[PDB]
């Protein structure tokens, strides 16, 4: 994967790339690495996929009933406290790297995660195997006082480099800006520039080409 | 402890037609998750219309490919500018391979021409020297993904003819160049798509009695 | 089998118009220990190749040696030696690609991973990699070590293929190679600030620029960041 | 432990279990029934681990007979099956699993049809025609592939069994004493005693 | 990473590097090592981040708790929050903290807890790989009883040369002070520090 | 691979598999496993498809070289010793080869010799060798008899390859079938499991653990 | 000893307009001897369809599993349960054993009976859902089904076409790979009927 | 080494070394060979100037090389046992690679070959 | 290769080696002598690793043979088998090894006596009244204590053999199909064909 997180003026962006890979092999080409922790609260994941899925819909659940327990809109230092004594318990046996970002009554956020349990606070952010092909990027561009569409821009640049030199990145890009004061955007697919070229060919076969032994109807209803 | 070999990735497929046969490959060339060059060419004219590839580890590649070239030079000074015929040129490649059977080059060997009627061949080679001529065969990182493929489209198996019941075979013919070329292309961009060592830019090297063609076609740099 | 002990780390180079730039920092590192800060991982071979090299000094001094009695053995009963029958770089390159083939083939490799970077007699660029294993490739931007992962993705939003070479002027070109020397400096702990960078025009020559510093820096929006998350003081 | 067969054929099970009990250099005894009757209609053979194979089959039939008492009713050979694959199921994934691979060979009284269960140690479980557990099967299956009808009768599929011992005698490395064969039909289980 | 802290004549100063590696990769080059466990009581981590962190989190809620019951506690009670946590987990911890404090009473105060989980009460104490670069510059220059001002400078120069020979130590010296007058942050540029 | 050859009244049958095989990727299904030395010499081949390939062919450079010293055609026997003298050599340096060598001279008539790359060198009147072997020998031995005619035996070394191809599964392809005479060795034909099996099943009435 | 190489067996799933399709090999083996050639891998709960690659007793187990939990699902929901729930039962409940998985690759497949919905999904041994328009692929020969279905498989196939270019990804697949094939099962699903048809394969 | 080409060719095409070992078999005692219908037999003289020899211990003038095949000759005595040693390994040898014993014409054929290879050495006779 | 017995009587020496060769799981041959004439009063039987038991005995027999071309005469078992110690004490020491145990009897013409010589792998010689090489020694050997005489004929030497073949095919684990007999005496080497 590769996943970066980017603070600007009223608020935070976070983004990701959509491959999911087994191995050599691309098993997704377009898997969603953006995850809502609550509302205003999001979360990119990379490391072992089932986890990071696992871990932010679990922290996700619990600041919930938290939120209806307090009657107050949930924080990200809460999310981040919550996900990192869970990772720290499990001794990096659970591999999941976040980039936790948000909004809350306290202002905006932005952190990383690691699957041993240690967070970092940064104003730019980048986790996965793309990490440093995005950071490159990210230090060459990054500047204090960004408005939200250069933090868009510069968060989706970060994001391309990975998918373009890093072989366990690639596809499409996600992003998800939240702004103060808001509703949350989430933009799947916000740049799609590997689209599939037209095949040479169809390869739709002629109608009784398979060789059939036996044919039955199942039966579905009661 | 040092480790004397690597994995270069990349593909190749090689397939044969009635008077010409086809030996393609991807231009890319990588070392773990990063890419060491978008065009790196791995076919290869070695004279006397046979063109080569030996794919994998590159080091191991470029020294054979080297060795079976200065192998085609000096059977002209020993022999009176004798033409090497194809399948002279695939037995010697053995005793290249076979000849550091105890320390071998880490590669998927295949070379493709005219026989001595004229024909279109293939042979392919393992890394310590057992080969085989064949119609179709690809080779390298991709070859799972590909060579079932050409299984079916070239070689028409597993299709039967419709309404025989499964008893006729779908009868096999030559392919023109047309037609093998649009295979190539739908192989390495499937291949493309679900390898992530695979990408960047096809190459084909084209061989008739008229001589060798070459054709370029781009491939998604993700 | 050998293991590396004084070690260099990234080589950075691209091509532009005209012709090639390479850099390296001048850092000896033994291990974690920064231990060598006059380190010239550059070295001039005649006025028309650059070889930097990264991964063991011992073996870099070494391959130092090769290359400048390359120089002298081609000087012998040779009086086109500064002429037609000048060392050009894919000779250079040829040579170096044999040696590590060679070694790495009897299990005792030069720890390295080297970047020939010139101008030929006819003015192509040449620039080509090549290292403890023997493999070779060239691209109009090559790098080793951190400078692979954190240079090439900067160097190629530049030159992105071949046709970006002409439209890529030296000053643009260098601009590029600064600016990855900076990065690498931020997230590379086995760098340092100070480094040398090598032109090879086809019209100017070569130009050697020797004790650099990385500079314009930003590091002071640091004094914001204040505890791992809850802290506020 | 080492050679179990089975063969079902049209209106009964026959299953051929070797004799051999080895342990180091020494035939310790020539005379082993590798096999316990779960039920009167129902018959399991099993080889595997010293130890483990006969524990685990006395237990299984202890649980089948206490069913049989509670109930006062035979459970089906696909019944049966289904509980001993669950019992290896969970013991794959306790602190000591049991290895021991059987076969289950019964009648159904409810369908008069007889039946053959393969099941491995890790509960891995298939109705076959014709079963073997170990290296027999690596002879034993490719001949019965060749030989083996649907409709055989039981004396058939004795002479069928024959041509498989033979086979095993003639080709196996260790010496397994021959076998036991016990034949499973509608009227229960009995033993063929020249064999 | 490198850490120190320095007692003086008005209370004591924390000093740290802000450089987070992954092998030879910097995570993170504006780390915050000087962590709060108390009004004034702070810590110098080295070693996991992950371990660390979780250390000082669960002794920040000990004093946290402590301070309900009983008030302010002592800088020596700090570092034996530490030192149990340190002793007691010494097989499943990569940790090596400094603790820092000011009483009134007591004035500075620094303790050290190395590896094992024992404890060291001393003048001035310094820790992290780069430290070990500077065990002779340190030993040489130290001075009891120091101003704020000559005691930054110590810090600094100090914390410049673990930077300079040390892979794993880089990017800005941070500082903390702890004084009767308060908690004071501040911050050193690899500009100024480098070239002293 | 399964490899078998079988000496009886009217001379030598020969069978083979064609698969090849790198771990569980099926390689090649059209592959030659027996090498045609000379007009009364066979070779099979098992294991290591370079190291069989590679030293059966010098195998047959080494009997011509024997014939033009010596005015005769070689011996099975030492034809045979050859390769097991060869591979003795390189006894622990990791060669892979289970071969079969067969022919027919005047002085030894039909002679089977099995060779493999520990430097076993055994005669015999039946041999199946392979990860299939197993799997050949149950039908073969089962179905053997010295007196059967040159129709039955061709066919009784074709149906134990294809019981092999089916239950083995690193066997397979296609079957490859040959028979040695005093006059000669004479090929069989390409038999391709595909339509062989169905062929068999149907005809036979045998297979019935498949679904038809 | 490689718990999902044992065994063998391939699954591969494909959407059609308004029909989906999920087809299995038959063969169960140990190693290299080939035992059963009527090891169905495909399993169904209600119209919900499930197929499952790996380790055999745990394909067995986690069908017997899933029958388990739709059951008292349906009678407590008094309705049967959707193509999209019983992914996320199948995710739940494989990630409930992280840390000692079962050794297996499971593929769901069915029509949303509200919607209409053509629907697929895969998962990795641990839970991961791998959701898809055009297909799902899992197995001993995922890598030649992965290349088999990219290069056929083109969007809104009739159930007739689509029938054809499933059957020939999972042969052509399953004869490159030793521990697949031995027989085949395709399922065609539409709205409200199954087709069930069995292919004729290579037998080695 | 001793490397000295000691056979080499004269003016006239002569071998010298060669024809002059050929005037050692002429000095030698006479040695004869006939063959029957299903017979060989090989006769030798011995020269009756040596009296008082013991001949249980003499070497005999026929050498068995193998159970089927012998050797007699003329000329040098010392130079005779060369050659049948040679011939006997290689009869050995012979039988162990082609698991047959050797033809006559074989064995000649080896000897010959011996004896031929000492013509165009360095430093051999 | 893995059972030979060796049995020196009053006027003879007699060889019993085990006609199994077995690679895996398949017998591939119950036929094979595992012996050589190394010359016509001297007799070797021969066990151990695939390839180096033939390829050692071979060349043992071709270096006696040609002692006995050379000298016309026939060396004594005593003196063949100080050779082929020696032979095995200096390949214990090599690169690689004979991994081959030998059993060597002959009758010295020149004594008029039957001699048994056991010689390992390592070059260990130990002139014996009966011998074995492998598991078979931890059978025969107390058998052998206890039935054996040493002024026994032939034929008394061979019930005796019966009685150790009979026990081996008792308590060992493999299928060693049976034996061949040889029986070394002032007339020579000859081979019992009913066993
Ligand atoms: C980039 C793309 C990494 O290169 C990102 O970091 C993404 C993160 C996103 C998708 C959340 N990471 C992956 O895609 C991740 C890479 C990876 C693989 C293995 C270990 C760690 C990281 N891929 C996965 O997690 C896949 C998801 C599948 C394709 C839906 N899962 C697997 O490959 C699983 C790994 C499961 C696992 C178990 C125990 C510890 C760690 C991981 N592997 C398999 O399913 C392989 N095998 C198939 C046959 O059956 C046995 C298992
Ligand atoms: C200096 C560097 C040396 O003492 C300092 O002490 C600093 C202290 C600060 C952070 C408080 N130490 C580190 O930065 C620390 C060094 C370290 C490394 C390993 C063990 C102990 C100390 N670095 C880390 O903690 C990094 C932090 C990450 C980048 C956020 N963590 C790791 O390197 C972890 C270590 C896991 C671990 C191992 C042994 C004991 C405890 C924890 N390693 C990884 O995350 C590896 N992972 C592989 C996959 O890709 C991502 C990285
Ligand atoms: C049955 C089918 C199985 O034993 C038969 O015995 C056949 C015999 C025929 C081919 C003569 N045996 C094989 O097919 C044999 C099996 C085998 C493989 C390796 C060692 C021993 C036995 N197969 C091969 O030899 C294959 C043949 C190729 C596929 C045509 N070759 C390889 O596996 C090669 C060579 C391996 C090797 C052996 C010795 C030294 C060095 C290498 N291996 C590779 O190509 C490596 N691999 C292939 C897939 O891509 C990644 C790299
Ligand atoms: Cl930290
Ligand atoms: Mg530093
Ligand atoms: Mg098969």
């Amino acid at each position: 994967t590769t996943i970066v997180g980017v603070k600007f003026n009223n608020g935070v962006v976070i983004a990701a790339d959509t491959r999911s890979t087994q191995g050599p092999i691309v098993a997704d080409k377009n898997c969603a690495k953006l995850h809502r922790i609550s509302p205003k609260i999001w979360c990119a994941g990379a490391g072992t996929a089932a986890d990071t899925e696992a871990v932010t819909q679990l922290i996700g659940s619990n600041i919930e009933l938290h939120s209806l327990y307090t009657s107050r809109e949930p924080r990200v230092v809460s999310a981040l406290q919550m996900l990192k004594q869970h990772l720290f318990k499990y001794q990096g046996h659970i591999g999941a790297y976040l980039i936790v970002a948000g909004v809350d009554p306290t202002g905006s956020h932005l952190f990383s995660i690691h699957a041993h349990g240690s967070t970092d606070v940064g104003y730019y952010l980048s986790l996965g195997s793309g990490s440093l092909a995005a950071m490159a990027v990210l230090e060459s561009h990054w500047k204090q006082d960004l408005t939200k569409e250069e933090a868009i821009k510069l968060a989706s640049d970060a994001i391309q480099a990975g998918i373009w030199n890093d072989l366990g990145s690639g596809s499409n890009v996600d992003v998800c800006v939240m702004e103060i004061g808001k509703d949350a955007e989430y933009l799947r697919n916000y740049l799609t520039p590997n689209v599939r070229e037209e095949k040479q060919k169809s390869y739709k076969f002629p109608r009784g080409t398979t060789a059939v032994l036996k044919e039955s109807i199942v039966n579905i209803c009661d | 402890q040092f480790n004397p070999y690597g994995d270069n990735g990349g593909t190749i497929l090689g397939i044969a037609g009635e008077d010409f046969a086809v030996l393609a490959g991807d231009t890319r060339n990588i070392t773990d998750y990063s890419i060491n060059s978008r065009y790196e060419p791995k076919v290869f004219d070695c004279g006397d219309n046979i063109v080569m590839s030996a794919n994998g580890f590159a080091a191991d590649g470029d020294a054979l490919v080297k060795r079976f070239k200065n192998s085609v030079k000096w059977y002209h000074f020993d022999h009176n500018d004798k033409k090497l015929s194809i399948n002279s040129a695939a037995r010697n490649i053995q005793h290249l391979l076979y000849g550091k059977r105890f320390f071998p080059y880490y590669v998927h060997t295949i070379i493709a021409g005219l026989d001595e009627d004229g024909k279109g061949a293939v042979y392919s080679f393992d890394p310590v020297g057992s080969y085989e001529r064949e119609q179709c065969r690809a080779g390298g990182a991709a070859a799972s993904l590909i060579m079932p493929f050409l299984d079916n489209q070239v070689n028409f198996k597993n299709q039967y003819e419709p309404g025989t019941n499964g008893k006729v075979k779908k009868p096999l013919k030559y392919l023109s160049v047309e037609e093998v070329i649009k295979l190539v292309r739908d192989s390495f961009t499937s291949a493309t798509e679900r390898h992530i060592q695979v990408g960047d830019g096809l190459e084909i090297l084209i061989v008739t009695k008229d001589g060798v063609r070459k054709e370029f076609y781009e491939l998604k740099r993700d | 089998t050998q293991q590396p002990i004084v070690t260099g780390t990234s080589v950075i180079s691209m091509k532009y118009d005209n012709g090639v730039i390479i850099a390296a920092d001048n850092l000896g590192s033994y291990g974690s220990l920064l231990r060598f800060n006059g380190v010239e991982r550059l070295i001039p071979v005649g006025d028309n190749t650059v070889v930097g090299i990264s991964g063991d000094i011992s073996d870099m001094q070494h391959i130092e040696r090769l290359l400048k009695d390359l120089v002298t053995e081609n000087a012998y009963d040779n009086p086109l030696a500064d002429a037609e029958e000048a060392l050009e770089p894919s000779y250079i390159f040829e040579y170096l690609a044999t040696v590590m083939y060679q070694r790495r083939s009897k299990m005792n490799p030069l720890w390295n991973a080297i970047i020939v970077a010139g101008v030929q007699s006819n003015g192509d660029q040449f620039l080509r990699y090549v290292n403890l294993l023997g493999v070779t490739y060239s691209s109009p931007t090559l790098a080793t070590g951190f400078g692979a992962h954190m240079a090439n993705p900067l160097l190629r939003k530049v030159v992105d293929r071949e046709s970006d070479i002409p439209k890529t002027t030296v000053q643009v070109a260098e601009e590029a190679i600064v600016n990855a020397m900076r990065v690498l400096y931020y997230r590379d702990a086995r760098s340092s600030r100070n480094f040398s960078l090598a032109i090879i025009d086809k019209n100017t020559g070569l130009t050697f620029k020797k004790n650099l510093q990385v500079e314009n820096m930003k590091w002071d929006f640091a004094k914001d960041i204040k505890g791992y998350g809850t802290q506020k003081i | 432990m080492d050679i179990i067969l089975g063969i079902r054929v049209q209106d009964s099970v026959i299953l051929a279990s070797s004799k051999a009990v080895t342990r180091g250099i020494s035939v310790l005894k020539d005379s082993d029934d590798k096999t316990r009757q779960l039920s009167p209609h129902t018959l399991m053979s099993f080889a595997g681990e010293a130890g483990d194979t006969v524990q685990f089959a006395e237990y299984i039939q202890a649980n089948i007979q206490l069913y049989s008492i509670r109930e006062d009713y035979e459970l089906s050979p696909q019944a049966v099956s289904s509980f001993v694959r669950q019992e290896l199921a969970k013991s794959i994934r306790s602190r000591r699993p049991y290895q021991v691979n059987v076969l289950i060979g019964g009648y159904d009284k409810k369908k008069n049809k007889p039946e053959l269960y393969q099941i491995d140690y890790l509960g891995t479980k298939v109705e076959l025609p014709y079963g073997a557990h170990g290296y027999s099967g690596f002879y034993t299956f490719s001949l019965l592939d060749h030989h083996y009808r649907p409709d055989m009768t039981t004396e058939e599929g004795l002479d069928l069994l024959k041509l498989c011992v033979q086979e095993l005698e003639k080709r196996m490395p260790m010496d397994f004493k021959g076998v036991i064969v016990k034949i499973v039909d509608k009227d229960g289980i009995r033993q063929v005693d020249d064999f | 990473t490198s850490i120190m802290a320095v007692t003086f004549k008005d209370g004591v100063i924390l000093g740290a590097d802000s450089r987070t590696t992954t092998g030879a990769y910097i995570a993170n080059r504006v780390t915050d090592k000087l962590t709060r466990v108390h009004d004034k009581i702070w810590c110098c981590r080295s070693g996991s981040a992950a371990d660390t962190q979780a250390i000082a989190d669960i002794v920040q809620y000990h004093l946290e708790l402590y301070t309900s019951q009983y008030g302010t506690p002592s800088t020596e009670t700090a570092a034996s929050v530490f030192k149990e946590l340190c002793y007691e987990n010494k097989d499943n911890l990569t940790a090596g903290i400094i603790v820092a404090g000011y009483d009134d009473k007591n004035k500075g105060e620094v303790y050290t807890i190395p590896l094992g989980g024992s404890v060291h009460k001393l003048p001035y104490a310094i820790a992290g790989s780069g430290s070990t670069f500077i065990y002779g510059y340190c030993d040489k220059n130290f001075r009891e009883n120091m101003s704020k001002e000559e005691t930054v400078d110590f810090i600094k120069h100090s914390l410049s040369q673990a930077i300079k020979w040390d892979g794993s130590s880089g990017g800005v010296i941070r500082m903390v002070v702890l004084t009767a007058a308060g908690v004071e942050r501040l911050i050193f540029y690899p500009d100024e520090y480098e070239q002293l | 691979s399964t490899t078998l050859a079988f000496r009886f009244q009217g001379g030598i049958i020969v069978a083979v598999d064609s698969r090849a095989t790198a771990g569980n990727w099926v390689a090649s299904q059209t592959v030659k496993k027996v090498i045609e030395i000379n007009p009364f010499l066979l070779g099979t081949m098992a294991g290591g498809a370079a190291d069989c390939q590679f030293w059966e062919t010098w195998l047959g450079s080494q009997c011509r070289l024997h014939e033009l010293r010596e005015k005769e055609r070689i011996s099975v026997a030492a034809a045979s010793k050859i390769l097991s003298n060869l591979v003795y050599q390189y006894k622990g340096a990791g060669l892979s080869m289970g071969t079969m060598i067969c022919g027919y001279t005047r002085k030894e008539g039909p002679t089977i010799y099995y060779v493999d790359s520990d430097g076993t060198r055994l005669k015999g009147d039946i041999f199946c060798v392979g990860s299939g072997q197993t799997f050949a020998y149950g039908v073969l031995d089962s179905n053997y008899k010295w007196d059967l005619s040159v129709e039955d035996a061709l066919y009784l070394g074709k149906r134990s390859i294809l019981a092999a191809a089916h239950r083995d599964a690193y066997s397979g392809g296609s079957v490859n079938l040959y028979h040695v005479t005093e006059d000669g060795w004479i090929y069989h034909g390409n038999h391709d499991v595909g339509e062989l099996f169905w062929k068999v099943k149907e005809e036979e009435g045998s297979f019935n653990n498949v679904i038809g | 000893s490689d718990p999902s190489s044992i065994n063998g067996g391939i699954v591969v799933a494909m959407t059609g307009k308004d029909c989906v399709a999920i087809a299995c090999d038959l063969r169960l083996g140990s190693q290299s001897l080939g035992v059963s050639n009527k090891f169905e891998k495909i399993f169904h709960y209600g119209h919900v369809f499930l197929g499952i690659t790996g380790l055999a007793t745990d394909v067995t187990t986690l069908n017997e599993m899933f029958r388990y939990k739709t059951n008292l699902y349906k009678l407590k929901e008094e309705r049967a349960i959707e193509p999209e729930t019983f992914t996320q039962l199948v995710s739940s409940s494989l990630y409930e054993r992280r840390f000692g998985p079962y050794f297996v690759g499971p593929v769901v497949a069915g029509i949303n009976s509200k919607s209409g919905k053509p629907f697929i999904a895969g998962f990795d041994l641990i839970g991961c859902i791998d959701e898809a328009k055009d297909f799902i692929v899992s197995g001993t020969a995922s890598d030649q089904l992965f290349g088999m279905c990219e290069s056929l498989y083109e969007p809104n196939l009739e159930p007739e076409d689509l029938f054809e270019t499933i059957s020939q990804a999972l042969l052509n697949a399953a004869d490159r790979d030793a521990l697949s094939g031995w027989g085949a099962v395709v399922y065609i699903i539409k709205k409200d009927e199954v087709v069930k048809r069995y292919l004729k394969m290579r037998q080695d | 080494g001793y490397d000295r080409a000691l056979s080499i060719f004269s003016p006239d095409g002569h071998i010298f070394q060669v024809e002059y070992a050929l005037e050692a078999v002429k000095r030698g005692t006479c040695a004869v060979g006939v063959k029957g219908k299903n017979c060989v037999v090989l006769g030798c003289e011995r020269r009756s100037t040596l009296k008082l020899q013991d001949t249980r211990i003499t070497p005999s003038k026929v050498s068995k090389i193998d159970s089927h095949v012998v050797l007699s000759f003329s000329g040098l005595n010392a130079d005779s046992r060369i050659l049948i040693e040679k011939a006997r390994v290689e009869a050995q040898s012979h039988r162990l690679t082609l698991e047959d014993p050797v033809t006559v014409e074989y064995l000649t054929r080896y000897v010959a070959g011996v004896q031929q290879r000492y013509t165009q050495s360095g430093g051999v006779r």
